[PDB]
């Protein structure tokens, strides 16, 4: 097998650029950089072989890069797709994350890698504010469900209650309803907005008669009297109650501890 | 009564998932035969794509 | 005699006995390679056992039987520590 | 009397546990077929896009070749009954999803064939050019 | 229609390299092996498959891998569907070598499994199909598919299980317990998982590493903890604690009437009771 390193080698000098008086008597630059790039796809395949995924990786960025000088977008965009694959593969998330983006660009697919990058930022990276982002457009361009329940999900774990109680709308509205309504709920109930809890709960029973007598109607009837009431351990014996018969998560977890910890706030401010 | 609602609900319910199962397994029919017409379209779109780079190379 | 020995703790796998007599004897078998013969070792600092000499053990396991293991609950193929041990001490 | 009561609360209890296995099992079918509807979504995107670039292909290559045990039962029954109706709900949703995903399928199929036709046909005619 | 025989001979012909003096002369030999390979294609259940094997070598002969795995894959479809077994197993060789080569990985998987599934079905070859199956869960793994990872490694650990080897079978369900822990998808998958691995270290003789199971299926899910399957563990562990094979038997009898048991739990538990006797037999 062809060593990788010459390969890489060759192809860096087959990507330099005719320059002076050269260009007027060499042709398009584009198939040197066809060459460098096919050079840099056999390196990195070699690499693949050998599980060097993160120099492989770095090879497939380099052929698309040189793909993408020479014109040919759309295998700049699956070169950098597979830099993507192996990048995640071998555990570099940040690779993984910017290869990504140039495939969104390119394809601009874009809705499917977003949200691959949007899992990528959520679990690997953490950065829970571009994972919403990214669920968010990927939703936009699917219409999305799915993205704007991650989104959702995000941020009210972000403190953006409104904002996912919105998308929790948008949610019903297109269509999962039973627990759509109850969340909804909940992020009106982490904001404080009761009211806007009851007016939930009220359009979810008149509209969606499986929500009328399901258990996550009862529950946030009795959230939101417990609420009303300011009674912490009403709503905690509540939460236990449900739990009993299903299983709580920890995004309800979170939802209803910021809950419990307001009405401490109201204690405070009671005072 | 409610034993006997029950049961009914219940075996009305069994009745609907026996049809989901009928169905998804037409539903694996319709999947068999896509992903190997896929794989058609896949090999036909290569091959078009040489082709006509083919052709633009003759043509130039 | 216990005056002289190699008290430096070793790494040892649990596995099956090598066979019902050596279960009966309820005496830690293992290779010349690993300790002297008829000395005490203790094990996790707590299960003291007497070594005898037994070709069938590869050095560096340890075979017990199922009642030590329900003692220690141990496992198939677990690590334990090994070392010397002096009661009299 | 008093054995026969406890195989009775023996038995709801089986049957609860069964019931809340039918409806994990059901949310997870329907967790996967709306990821696998929106994956097929995203297939009938790209048909439908071939079709526009096949639309153009097909005039650039013509242009190229012109050029309590009471109670335990009353309780476990209740929760039964209330998965149950979760159940119900579930094989009726199941059902519309496959039909409709059936009909989306049927249409992919078919759009997939032509296509794979009109390459076909496009490259014979590049061939003799 | 043109003779398939007529055709077959004409690709036959086409398809022999251009030799001494003639090769100074003759172009490359690939558009050749092309023009074979397409006599062949229409030309080619059995003869269809033998066939596509020759036009698919004829492509590998013309540097077209793709197109060479692509008529492997067909070579296969038809030798499985005519009946021959070995002739779609040697496809579907080929067919994941050209695919692996060129990183394919995920195709490469998805045949491997369905090699394997015809060599534990069609051909019977368990060991083939364990390594079929552990290699295809490793790839799909790779590609970060869980679900068809740990399909492919249901597969493997019923095989090794099946096959005598309770140990790997037990790391296996380990992996797959790992893997599906925290999902709601596959729960109840998790509910057998840990049964059958302790089944597994029950057939080994290891009842110490079944009740950790135990006590770490009921620890870590509830689920598991209140399940049918965590008492039908217990019990057995319990049984085979006191050597009383009979218990064990009305234990396998209860659970058979309310959750039917199938054929892997009734080898591994018929294995269990054959070591009960074996240590009747060393009771003496």
């Amino acid at each position: 097998m062809s060593d990788p390193v010459e390969l890489l080698k060759r192809a860096e000098k087959k990507g330099v650029p005719s320059s002076g008086f050269m260009k007027l008597f060499s042709g398009s630059d584009s198939y040197k950089f066809e060459e460098a790039a096919d050079l840099c796809v056999q390196a990195a395949t070699i690499y693949r072989l050998r599980k060097e995924l993160n120099l492989a990786g770095d090879s497939f960025l380099k052929a698309a890069d040189y793909q993408k000088k020479a014109g040919n977008e759309d295998e700049a965009g699956n070169t950098y797709v597979e830099a993507y694959k192996c990048f995640k593969s071998g555990g570099n998330s940040v690779n993984a994350v910017d290869s990504l983006e140039n495939a969104i660009q390119i394809f601009t697919r874009g809705a499917n890698f977003k949200f691959e990058l949007g899992e990528i930022l959520e679990n690997d990276l953490h950065d829970y504010a571009k994972a919403i982002d990214c669920y968010e457009l990927a939703g936009e361009w699917y219409a999305s469900n799915k993205c704007f329940i991650k989104c959702a999900d995000l941020k009210a774990l972000d403190g953006q209650y409104i904002e996912a109680s919105d998308i929790y709308s948008k949610l019903i509205k297109s269509s999962s309803l039973k627990d759509y309504f109850l969340k909804k709920g909940l992020c009106q109930l982490a904001a404080t907005d009761a009211v806007a809890a009851a007016r939930t709960l009220q359009e979810g029973q008149s509209e969606d008669p499986n929500f009328a007598d399901s258990r996550e109607s009862n529950f946030l009837k009795s959230l939101i009297d417990a609420v009303n009431e300011g009674d912490s351990e009403q709503l905690s014996e509540h939460c236990k109650e449900f739990d009993n018969f299903m299983r709580l998560d920890k995004w309800k977890i979170t939802i209803l501890n910021k809950i419990k910890e307001s009405i401490q706030q109201q204690e405070d401010d009671l005072l | 009564s409610r034993t006997a609602e029950l049961q009914a609900e219940i075996d009305d319910t069994v009745g609907i998932m026996r049809d989901n199962i009928n169905k998804v397994a037409e539903r694996g029919e319709r999947l068999t035969s896509i992903e190997d017409k896929a794989d058609n379209l896949a090999v036909s779109a290569q091959g078009f794509k040489r082709g006509a780079n083919r052709v633009r190379k003759a043509m130039w | 005699d216990m005056t002289n020995m190699d008290t430096r703790t070793r790494h040892l796998k649990v596995s099956n006995c090598p066979n019902n007599s050596y279960a009966l004897a309820n005496v830690a078998a293992v290779s010349p390679n690993d300790f002297p013969n008829n000395i005490y070792i203790i094990i996790d600092n707590l299960f003291v056992f007497t070594t005898r000499h037994s070709n069938d053990i590869p050095p560096g396991t340890i075979g017990f039987n199922g009642n030590q293991r329900t003692w220690g609950g141990w496992s198939l193929n677990q690590d334990v520590q090994a070392k010397a041990f002096d009661l009299f001490k | 009397i008093k054995f026969t009561k406890q195989s009775s609360v023996a038995s709801t209890r089986n049957t609860l546990k069964m019931a809340q296995d039918a409806e994990r099992a059901g949310m997870n079918t329907l967790g996967m077929l709306g990821h696998q509807s929106e994956q097929l979504n995203n297939v009938e995107g790209n048909l439908d896009l071939m079709k526009v670039q096949n639309k153009v292909a097909d005039e650039k290559v013509a242009e190229l070749k012109k050029l309590e045990m009471e109670l335990e039962i009353d309780r476990n029954l209740d929760q039964i009954q209330q998965v149950s109706n979760r159940l119900k709900k579930m094989a009726l949703t199941t059902g519309k999803e496959l039909d409709s995903q059936q009909k989306r399928l049927n249409n992919i199929e078919e759009s997939t064939d032509d296509l794979d036709i009109n390459l076909h046909m496009n490259t014979n005619r590049l061939a003799g050019i």
